[PDB]
């Protein structure tokens, strides 16, 4: 129940954030490590008892706060573009040289820009069954794909007569570098045939981009938008 | 021979006069060579002897932090033992803890051990092996069973082993002038009549190290336990010890008791009488 | 060096 | 759980008049902790008095030394004030240099 | 610091994942198992704090603390072990956990009867949008990567419905040449 706010977070080189990290465990022992391509779990911060008891940042700009009880928020400072990361706060019940494991937060992925008007959300296309699949394999696939999205910072979901399934879905890993200032990212959902020819039937790939928030200004702005692409079965 | 390391914490609970006092002290051997005081105004671990003192000052802050988290943890315990016990925070309550390791005289780990105390009275000890806990009363299960799901017994166990012995070994060098030098106790007797018919002889030893040490006394060459008297060993505030052995003897003939003093300084055991 | 292994009680 | 401190005054070194010293007060084989320590010249207490760290035996009583350099003359008496749960009122133990 | 190997493992399914991990620094004392699925957080799987080992269902963690060597062994591999593998040491006196580099093991699903083919598909939203599906080829088999701007091919990409299948999809020439294998 490790509690980081935001999940994902956008940022100007230059700028300060305070990334958010409480629980509500009791536990004792709170830590910070930093998720990259190069150092998938790099150590940062260790704190017990609300105290810093190991440092392992070689930069002043990240100041940890602990003075709240339940938070250890981190706060950098001058944010460069090389401290885009993934910011994992864990903690543990008991102090950190007696802790027998670690829970992990969600993250924050951080990602800090030179320019925010590069930020904009992804089209979604909806690609639809091959009559040859159904006829051969009596299966049929959709592919969502989501094209020209920056940064990346999306979560693609599959939605089947509003409820969202993860049965019969296979979405890429990590997105794709389309251009040095856009991603994309795809997907796809395998079903029946029997349940594809039924037209009663709704099917609806979400995108839900994470952009800026209301602080951030703007001159159409790229906010945190679910986009979406849709499709009814077919008797055929 | 065999050397020892060993610390002791004390945690008292202090309704009116603020939070838990904390008192921690190192001891290799005899000898005390550390300690913390939450009280005091440094709110540092300080030097007890001399030969600790050749500590860098990594050493000092990481012992200090490491010293004060475990008053914080003391100061969690105390309240959940409250509750174990459902007693009320406007009483006093004392949490001890003892742990160390010994080695032999080829520097090797002989043996460790940990013992904890809750208001004066056992409350959770490491068993022999370093493998298990023994909880005393009903609460300490509730402790047992937390530290079998932490693994605790081999997160001590890998202390007792490892770093307990390797600084063990370093402090017995950095030391070795006095830790590892034997002071034999300076005697003699004194003689005190309490009545026209009797009289008291007290035999005495000073200035010896370590605190270990055998006052006997006789008469006619035969051990004499009946009307003597043995004294609590005691600091003389300079590293040595003192004690003394007494006898109340029939006036007249208080030049037929000997007493006997063995010390392992001693290339032989001594014989005094008055 | 102190070394009592601190999980709570 | 309450124990009965036991109680030795002394001298560090052998007493010799116009030689500086070290008067001890060694309490032991108490519990609990708190525990009031003065020693007294001449039945004033005396000024600057330390101690040791608290620590305790295999039975879990405490015991400290309290103590101050002084140089002891003919004339002047050295005591030890102690108070404690356990006593109905301080107990006092003269120093016996002779002893 | 922490060294693991092999840097990445592709097992199949049903198989014997080996994993080992060794520190460098001779203070260490305990080991932990970590598993990140992608998009997730890290999670403990197995964690040991003196020699010899410990069985969890179908993991294995051993350790071997004069060597400060630890390894990993699942077996009866399932394409749901897919994940990034974190070792973790700690030294006693010491106040956290610090990671290794990670081994990616993938685990192939046993495909049965495969049926290679390469599908077309249409978005009907919008016309000259067409993009390449190549499914239900075994597990074994290379998916070519692209090398021109403007074309993408992913990687395969396990589904389940059994009935698990393998697939991967190339837009931007037509649907046979784009999933060619060469060298």
């Amino acid at each position: 129940k490790i509690i980081q706010k935001p999940k994902y977070l956008v940022a100007v080189t230059g700028s300060e954030k305070i990334l958010i990290c409480e629980q509500y465990l009791g536990h004792n022992a709170m830590y910070w490590y930093r998720q990259s391509a190069k150092k998938p779990l790099e150590f940062m911060f260790s704190y017990s008892y609300q105290k810093l008891m190991d440092n392992q940042t070689a930069s002043s700009r990240f100041q940890p706060q602990s003075s709240k009880k339940n938070h250890l928020d981190l706060q950098i400072t001058a944010l460069k573009p090389d401290d885009s990361a993934t910011y994992f706060c864990a903690s543990s019940q008991d102090r950190g040289d007696s802790a027998e494991t670690l829970y992990f937060g969600s993250g924050t992925r951080l990602t800090v820009l030179e320019d925010l008007r590069n930020v904009t959300p992804p089209k979604v296309s909806l690609f639809e069954p091959s009559k040859a699949e159904i006829a051969n394999k009596q299966k049929a696939t959709l592919v969502c794909l989501a094209r020209g999205f920056f940064p990346d910072h999306v979560e693609l979901s599959w939605w089947v007569n509003g409820k969202e399934v993860h049965s019969g879905v296979c979405t890429d890993p990590q997105a794709y570098k389309e251009s040095n200032y856009s991603y994309c990212l795809s997907s796809r959902l395998r079903v029946s045939a029997t349940f594809w020819h039924n037209p009663r039937n709704h099917f609806r790939c979400q995108v839900q981009f994470h952009g800026l928030s209301e602080e951030d200004k703007w001159p159409p702005k790229p906010v945190t938008q679910n986009i979406s692409a849709e499709a009814w079965g077919r008797a055929d | 021979g065999s050397h020892s390391m060993r610390y002791f914490y004390t945690s008292v609970s202090r309704p009116g006069r603020g939070e838990p006092r904390f008192i921690a002290v190192g001891y290799v051997d005899d000898t005390q060579f550390v300690r913390f005081d939450s009280d005091a105004a440094s709110q540092r671990m300080e030097p007890r002897a001399p030969w600790i003192e050749q500590e860098g000052p990594e050493y000092w802050d990481q012992e200090t932090r490491n010293v004060k988290a475990q008053s914080q943890t003391d100061r969690v315990d105390l309240g959940t033992l409250r509750g174990y016990y459902n007693q009320s925070e406007d009483g006093s309550h004392t949490i001890q803890i003892m742990y160390g390791c010994d080695v032999g005289p080829d520097g090797r780990f002989l043996r460790g051990y940990r013992q904890d105390a809750y208001d004066g009275k056992d409350y959770i000890a490491l068993n022999e092996d370093l493998r298990s806990w023994t909880a005393a009363d009903m609460a300490a299960q509730i402790t047992k069973r937390k530290w079998e799901a932490a693994h605790a017994a081999e997160q001590q166990r890998a202390y007792l082993e490892g770093r307990c012995v390797e600084w063990l070994r370093r402090y017995l060098e950095n030391g070795k002038e006095t830790l590892q030098r034997t002071d034999p106790p300076k005697t003699h007797m004194t003689h005190h009549p309490i009545s026209d018919h009797e009289a008291t002889l007290r035999c005495w030893a000073l200035g010896f190290y370590p605190a270990e040490i055998t006052l006997t006394w006789q008469r006619d060459g035969e051990d004499q336990t009946q009307d003597t008297e043995l004294v609590e060993t005691r600091p003389a505030g300079d590293g040595t010890f003192q004690k003394w052995a007494a006898v109340v003897v029939p006036s007249g003939e208080e030049q037929r008791y000997t007493c006997h003093v063995q010390h392992e300084g001693l290339p032989k055991p001594l014989t005094l009488r008055w | 060096v102190v070394g009592a292994v601190g999980v709570g009680k | 759980i309450q124990r009965t401190p036991k109680i030795q005054v002394y001298s560090r070194h052998p007493a010799e008049n116009g030689k500086s010293n070290f008067l001890n007060c060694y309490v032991s084989g108490f519990h609990p902790s708190d525990i009031e320590v003065d020693l007294l010249k001449n039945g004033e207490r005396i000024e600057k008095v330390e101690h040791s760290d608290l620590s305790f035996s295999k039975d879990w009583s405490f015991y400290l030394l309290y103590y101050t350099e002084f140089t002891p003359t003919e004339k002047d008496e050295y005591a030890c004030r102690v108070n404690h749960v356990t006593l109905s009122q301080p107990k006092i133990v003269k120093w016996d240099r002779d002893m | 610091k922490v060294q693991q190997s092999p840097e990445s493992l592709i097992v199949p399914e049903g198989g014997m994942a080996s994993l080992n991990c060794t520190s460098s620094d001779r203070n260490v004392d305990y080991f932990w198992w970590y598993r990140q699925h992608s998009g997730k957080s890290p999670k403990m799987l197995m964690s040991i704090f003196s020699n010899g080992e410990k069985e969890e269902g179908r993991f294995t963690v051993h350790l071997n603390k004069a060597s400060l060597h630890t390894s990993l062994h699942i077996r009866d591999s399932q394409p749901s072990d897919s994940a990034l593998y974190l070792c973790a040491a700690r030294s006693s006196g010491s106040w956290q956990l610090i990671f290794g580099s990670g081994t990616q093991l993938t685990v192939m699903p046993d495909i049965q009867n495969p049926e290679p083919a390469v599908y077309q598909l249409k978005d009907p939203r919008s016309q000259d949008s067409t993009l390449c599906l190549f499914t239900d080829f075994d597990s074994q088999i290379n998916v070519p990567k692209t090398m021109e701007s403007g074309t993408f091919i992913t990687d395969k990409c396990v589904l389940d419905m059994d009935s698990k299948s393998n697939g991967a999809i190339a837009w931007s020439f037509t649907c046979q040449d784009i999933f060619k294998e060469t060298n």
